[PDB]
């Protein structure tokens, strides 16, 4: 056509073949997940506890891109159907639930996703 | 007393004046065969062999077509199928040119990094891994039989500002880089996540693949520290598992990441000690972009100072250092040493100047 | 106190 | 006392200190450097038996064919009086250069980065320039309050060494403080890059080290703690606004009204359990009802049932009656290890028991009995009360939704009139709030909120340096992306102006009063897009959810391929 195109992360050329460009759905900013997982261990006088269901939270909300409050019961429904394998092997369930409240205290969730998110994450067990 | 002692046993100058930055003797070559060395500087790479005695026979030379080029850094390497030598010598206008001195041609060029290249490396056990650091704050190893990017060892606790060098470790485990920042920071590529990405570069094929390599772009280092240095860190390599790193507070300076005790591969990112064993000092090298160098066995240590002065440390001397260096001046050496660089069995030293001039000291019979 | 040069000087 | 008294006296214990800790190590640093060249041995060793293994035909020189008068030469002159050397000069050719760039990280939304009140670095620009005007490089300094890393009199310091100073600078001192507020002052005035003497007291606070951590309720020693504490961690920690605990974006904590519920709804009766309930010998819904009807102002005839209950369970049971209030049978069914029955035993045991005894930066109000009038942060701020503010769900200062059909892109909308997308729990009409994973959408006032943007190219620019280019043709007045970068403080931004001043290009672009976004260090392709002042594009600041975020436009309809520029106004 033409005129040499780049790539935005590593500067090296854009052979014709692969524009086609972006087959990929943009994104999640690697580092970014990293950073929190980091500043999350971080905390001196954190539970450790606490400390890793927030961080499988925090990741949770990264990876799918909450905008809105009325989303939230949706989403304490996916962080359960996607993360709640993994909270079960680590012994966090109790912890889980304190984030179920926090997030009701917040006003977030109706109390009916607090019971019916703790009765997806047992029956699962 | 001191060791080891040597004599000039020649100098001599190039035609174009402007600065020899870089200095290096390739100890690829066989045993029983010329020790050979390049130096770049202007617009041009030299390849020099010594003779035995003060003869150095110019070899071949080679000119950037570019008027503008500056080559900062050459470092030697090897084809490990037709057991060539291959130099590599990148510059200011960020390019690094690979010159094949038995073809005597340019076979290849990687045009990747923004601004220019401070110091150019190479991984002691793959013949194939070129580790460009950069006035850009990124670091880039690249798998030179492939044309790929591996790694790119920069972002968000990357450098800051500008990458002055970096050196492997002796096994080539990781790397411990520095630059403007006044920050020292050390990159582990032992991890799985690295190896990984170093086996999939060799297996990566363009013809096979309508995709790009998927270049690791690693934001974090294993270690950082900012408490040694006072002002921008200019060269650093690894004496085993301790840290010889120099800024400009006349002195090179013996360090290890965590506590006396703590063990370099047991140190976590979040580390926030380091110890200072000992500091070689020297005088009179305030400008930055001055190098050390040391012989293969490392057993000596060798700064060329911005007055012409050579000072050479013994590294089998325990305790400080404190005393007492080996320092060797000429009536004619004047201009700044940018760098020394030994010849593999430590008999011959070069070191070049700013005035472009290269002088040849030998040891003793 | 003071800021680095890569050259020196004359 | 004497100012410069302390400053003397650290100044020698600081040199006594580093000659005692040297000696001491002297020692073991010699069996470190032995042990270390043990380690050096074997590793060249291996090395070097694998340059046995390599046979590399190293050297070769060549001067035919004989030179054809078409090459230039390199000579070379020697002190030696070896007759000057002549070689043949070879032409490495033709390589495109690429245009200059720093590296940056990647981001999507922006990213807030605090203050730094000391530069760690002195830019090299100066040797080409030769120290003129050597007066930039002073008040570069300036700014900083003349603090610049690493910049004393004392020649070096680390952490084991500084927690030494300060106990060899208490011991020093009658006693006790016991830890002083005087001496913080002294080691930071000796110590520019470290201070301030604030800094240097939090620094020591967490190197001595654990209260307040409540510990794990999932483990073996979790004890019986009350609700707050038990949720001082997520409270405290969690954004109410992005969703995020320690988020990046937004720097102040819980309000704390936040994370207090209106405790209705509903109160409802609801029974059996079933069956093992809490019943139904009076004092089962009477006197639970009762209880919290005596505990709110300002019978039970069987003898209770014995069961034991861990820290734990007793925590979990606190927490939940916090926030089920008195539903027994909910709070059973949720602890799980537990019966109706139990739960309300304990409840009447622990009733029983007693206690021991100009544009701004929106940031949301709490003021809880007491209404959004001419005191309230927002309404100085001349701000909306938001979504996140803590005031009635009638006050007159909240912004409406729209009730818009569909795109909302005209001055009708309510929103798009004051210069905010529409918000996804309010606008319920256009269809901002509608199916999200469908990212395009009827309401065409929400693409910033959603990352929903073009397609853009990165190529050299065809005026200077870098430049960007959109894949996909596009209309007027259309969103192509966000200018998404670091998140500021004015004064931050002013000591990282200054010196992208004198590299002749700043990535600054002014949000609001109380912060600026720089693209710089980090950003996002759109921050490519050159500067014309014939542009093809602009840049609107909205308000996003509490957030203002920059809005890339187009200024006029764009073919495929084309290069983006916008006016730098600021
Ligand atoms: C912003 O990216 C670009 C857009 C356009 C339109 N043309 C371009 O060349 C680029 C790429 N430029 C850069 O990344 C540069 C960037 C990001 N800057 C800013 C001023 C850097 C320059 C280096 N300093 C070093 C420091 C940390 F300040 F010490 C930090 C700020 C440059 C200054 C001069 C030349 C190039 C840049
Ligand atoms: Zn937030
Ligand atoms: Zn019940
Ligand atoms: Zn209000
Ligand atoms: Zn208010
Ligand atoms: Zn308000
Ligand atoms: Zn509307
Ligand atoms: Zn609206
Ligand atoms: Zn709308």
């Amino acid at each position: 056509h033409n005129r040499l195109y780049f790539h935005s992360d590593t500067c090296l050329p854009l052979r014709p073949q692969e524009m086609e460009v972006d087959s990929e759905d943009e994104k999640d900013p690697e580092w970014l997940r990293e950073k929190t997982i980091t500043q999350i261990e971080e905390f001196s006088d954190v539970n450790e506890g606490e400390k890793e269901v927030m961080k499988l939270w925090n990741l949770h909300v990264m990876k799918h891109g909450f905008i809105a409050d009325n989303q939230m019961n949706h989403a304490c429904m996916l962080f359960v159907e996607n993360y709640g394998q993994k909270i079960i092997k680590k012994n966090l369930c109790r912890n889980f639930m304190l984030h179920l409240v926090s997030m009701h205290d917040f006003n977030l969730i109706s109390i009916m996703s607090i019971d019916k998110a703790v009765t997806k994450l047992r029956e699962m067990q | 007393k001191c060791k080891y002692s040597f004599k000039c046993v020649n100098s001599l100058k190039e035609d174009h004046n402007q600065p020899l930055f870089g200095v290096q003797f390739n100890w690829h070559s066989k045993e029983g065969d010329p020790l050979v060395f390049a130096t770049v500087g202007s617009n041009r790479v030299t390849l020099y062999e010594c003779h035995s005695q003060g003869e150095i026979r110019l070899l071949q030379s080679y000119v950037d077509a570019d008027a503008d080029e500056n080559f900062y850094t050459c470092a030697w390497t090897y084809d490990s199928n037709t057991s060539h030598p291959l130099l590599a010598v990148a510059g200011s206008r960020g390019i690094i040119r690979i010159i094949n001195p038995i073809t005597m041609q340019c076979i290849k060029h990687y045009v990747g990094h923004g601004n220019a290249i401070n110091e150019l490396k190479f991984h002691p056990r793959d013949p194939n891994l070129l580790l460009s650091v950069s006035k850009d704050h990124a670091l880039r190893l690249w798998n030179i039989q492939t044309d790929t990017l591996v790694a790119i060892f920069g972002g968000v606790e990357g450098h800051r500002d500008e990458v002055l060098s970096a050196d492997y470790d002796l096994l080539g485990e990781k790397i411990m880089s520095c630059g403007m920042d006044h920050s020292l920071k050390l990159w582990r590529i032992n991890s799985k996540r690295m190896m990984n990405a170093i086996k999939e570069s060799y297996d990566y094929n363009p013809n096979k693949t309508n995709r790009p390599f998927i270049s690791q772009k690693i934001h974090f280092p294993d270690f950082s520290t900012r408490d040694i240095h006072r002002n921008y860190v200019d060269c650093v390599r690894w004496l085993g598992d301790l840290i010889l790193s120099k800024s400009c507070e006349n002195a090179i300076v013996c360090w290890k990441p965590g506590k006396m005790e703590d063990d370099i591969d047991k140190i976590k990112p979040s580390e926030s000690n380091v110890t200072i064993l000992g500091r070689f000092d020297y005088s009179q090298c305030d400008i930055w972009y001055m190098r050390f160098s040391m012989d293969f066995w490392q057993k000596m240590l060798a700064l060329g100072n911005q007055v012409g002065k050579l000072y050479v440390w013994d590294l089998e001397v325990e305790d400080p250092h404190k005393a007492k260096c080996t320092t060797l001046t000429h009536h004619k050496c004047g201009a700044a040493i940018r760098q020394t660089s030994f010849s593999r069995d430590s008999s011959i030293l070069i070191a070049v100047c700013d005035d472009a001039s290269i002088w040849r000291w030998d040891r003793l019979r | 106190l003071q800021a680095q040069r890569k050259f020196a000087q004359s | 006392k004497g100012p410069v008294c302390w400053r003397k006296r650290v100044k020698s214990e600081y040199m006594r200190l580093r000659q005692l800790k040297r000696f001491r190590r002297a020692d073991e640093v010699k069996s470190m450097f032995s042990s270390n060249r043990q380690k050096i041995l074997e590793r060249t060793e291996i090395l070097n038996q694998e340059w046995k293994q390599r046979r590399i035909q190293p050297v070769h020189i060549l001067t035919s064919v004989s030179s054809l008068r078409g090459t230039r030469e390199c000579s070379v002159t020697s002190d030696l009086d070896f007759p000057t050397q002549v070689i043949p000069l070879k032409t490495l050719n033709a390589v495109a250069s690429v245009p200059i760039m720093y590296s940056w990280s990647p981001l999507q939304q922006n990213f807030m980065v605090e203050d730094e009140t000391v530069l760690h670095n002195i830019p090299y620009m100066g040797d080409e320039v030769l120290d003129q005007d050597g007066t930039f490089i002073e008040e570069l300094i300036k700014n900083y309050d003349g603090k610049v890393h690493g910049d004393r009199e004392c020649g070096f310091i680390n952490d084991e060494i500084f927690v030494e100073l300060v106990n060899a600078l208490g011991q020093y001192n009658e006693s006790r403080p016991p830890r002083s507020d005087k001496i913080f002052e002294a080691i930071s005035s000796m110590f520019p890059d470290k201070g301030t003497a604030e800094e240097l007291k939090e620094k020591y606070k967490e190197l001595t080290q654990p209260p307040e951590c409540t510990p794990n309720i999932d483990g073996p020693n979790a004890k019986s703690v009350q609700r707050e504490q038990s949720l001082h961690s997520f409270h405290t920690l969690f954004c109410r606004r992005c969703f995020k605990y320690d988020c990046f974006l937004h720097p102040f904590h819980a309000t704390p009204n936040t994370y207090k519920r209106k405790n209705t709804e509903t109160a409802l009766d609801n029974k059996p359990c079933g069956p093992q309930c809490y019943q139904h010998l009076e004092g089962a819904k009477e006197f639970a009802a009762a209880l919290t009807a005596e505990r709110i102002k300002t019978p039970n005839i069987e003898p209770p049932e014995n069961v034991e209950w861990s820290g734990a369970e007793a925590s979990m049971f606190r927490v939940l009656i916090g926030t089920y209030y008195d539903n027994f049978c909910a709070i059973a069914r949720l602890i799980g290890t537990k019966t109706c029955r139990q739960v309300y035993e304990f409840r009447v045991k622990e009733s029983s028991i007693i206690a021991p005894a100009h544009v701004y930066n929106y940031q949301p109000c709490d003021h809880p009995r007491q209404p959004c009038d001419s005191s309230c942060p927002c309404v100085i701020a001349q701000n909306f009360c938001e979504k996140f503010c803590q005031c009635s769900s009638e006050c007159q200062n909240r912004f409406p939704g729209c009730r818009c059909k569909a795109q909302c892109n005209t001055k009708q909308c309510p929103c798009y009139l004051a210069v905010r997308e529409c918000d996804p729990d309010l606008c319920l009409t256009c269809g901002a709030a509608d199916h999200w994973d469908s990212k395009n959408v009827s309401c065409k006032n929400c693409s910033i909120q959603r990352g929903s943007k073009k397609h853009l190219l990165l190529a050299p620019s065809d005026v200077a340096g870098w430049g960007i280019f959109i894949k996909d043709p596009v209309q007027k007045n259309e969103f192509i992306s966000e200018y998404c970068g670091e998140i500021i403080s004015q004064d931050e931004a002013d000591r990282r102006g200054k010196v992208y001043d004198k590299y002749m290009c700043s990535f600054l672009f002014n949000l609001n009063n109380d912060f600026v976004v720089d693209a710089t260090r980090k950003g996002n392709k759109i921050r490519f897009a050159n500067h014309s002042v014939n542009p093809n594009c602009y840049a609107k600041v909205m308000m996003v959810n509490g957030d203002h975020r920059i809005g890339i436009f187009a200024k006029r309809a764009i073919q495929t391929g084309e290069e983006l520029f916008f006016d730098y106004r600021y």
